[PDB]
């Protein structure tokens, strides 16, 4: 959709998780990797990678 | 007239003046322009031929965002994409009220995407016959690809305004670049008003360890 509040919300959560990078369960690391995929796919290229 | 160079073409405007950052494409621009310009020049245009190329005076190496519309204002283009010197065009007014809403700035007399650090406002086609959007698509095409690809080597984020006009933008580029395709400011139902692109661009930038765009630099008082 690219352009809504919800895109903004997911991009902000991905940035936050990227800043700590400190994952304490499967959930979290999976949330991070799956946000990377969504971002990569929605905006073609983004600055962070899967971990 | 030192980081600025110029090259001679065979049709109006006859001279193209450009900043060093554009050098690698200039050779092909000249060849591409010479083959189509007479077709183009048959109509009166927005902007006038003397203004087609004035955005090539802009540095690219300090840019992190390209804000791109399909082509010039159908009337009164100045050669600077989105620019409306007397703050009269709708799109620029709408963009400015988004930025007002976003930044809390409420008294202002103007907004111009060309005075914002790290931003390059861009028109995908460099002209249109007066009064008629997209009328010069077929002439600009190879040039438009050449120039936008060059731009996208430098910027971290490409933001295109116009869902329909830009739905095939990826095909037009070689290498991936962060790409956002938002609503045109004239889109039905105040969709542009709900479009959070300006903020999304800045999160994207931080995710590429870049400095966010300070959108309020756009205002004119």
């Amino acid at each position: 959709a690219m352009t809504s509040s919800a895109d903004l919300t997911n991009l902000k959560e991905l940035l936050s998780l990227y800043k700590s990078l400190r994952f304490s369960d499967s959930a979290a690391i999976e949330k991070y990797n799956s946000l990377v995929e969504w971002g990569t796919s929605t905006y073609w290229k983004i600055g962070v990678q899967k971990v | 007239q030192d980081p600025m160079n110029s090259v001679t073409v065979s049709h109006a405007p006859y001279t193209i003046t450009y900043h060093d950052d554009w050098e690698p494409v200039m050779s092909q621009l000249v060849e591409f322009y010479n083959e189509v310009a007479s077709w183009l020049l048959r109509d009166e245009t927005s902007p006038i031929p003397d203004k087609f190329f004035i955005q090539l005076k802009q540095p690219l190496r300090n840019k992190r965002v390209c804000v791109c519309g399909i082509d010039p204002y159908p009337k009164d283009g100045t050669g600077v994409p989105f620019e409306s010197p007397n703050f009269t065009k709708k799109s620029i007014k709408e963009i400015a009220s988004s930025i007002s809403r976003l930044t809390g700035v409420i008294d202002y007399k103007g907004y111009n995407l060309n005075i914002i650090d790290g931003v390059i406002p861009w028109n995908y086609y460099l002209s249109c016959k007066l009064g008629e959007t997209k009328s010069h698509a077929i002439y600009w095409d190879k040039i438009s690809k050449l120039l936008l690809q060059h731009i996208t080597k430098h910027v971290s984020v490409l933001y295109c305004l116009g869902k329909t006009d830009f739905s095939n933008i990826r095909a037009k580029l070689e290498s991936p670049v962060t790409t956002i395709v938002g609503y045109h400011p004239a889109a039905r139902d105040r969709q542009f008003e709900k479009d959070r692109s300006f903020e999304i661009i800045n999160v994207l930038l931080e995710l590429d360890n870049k400095v966010p765009i300070n959108w309020a630099q756009g205002f004119i008082y």
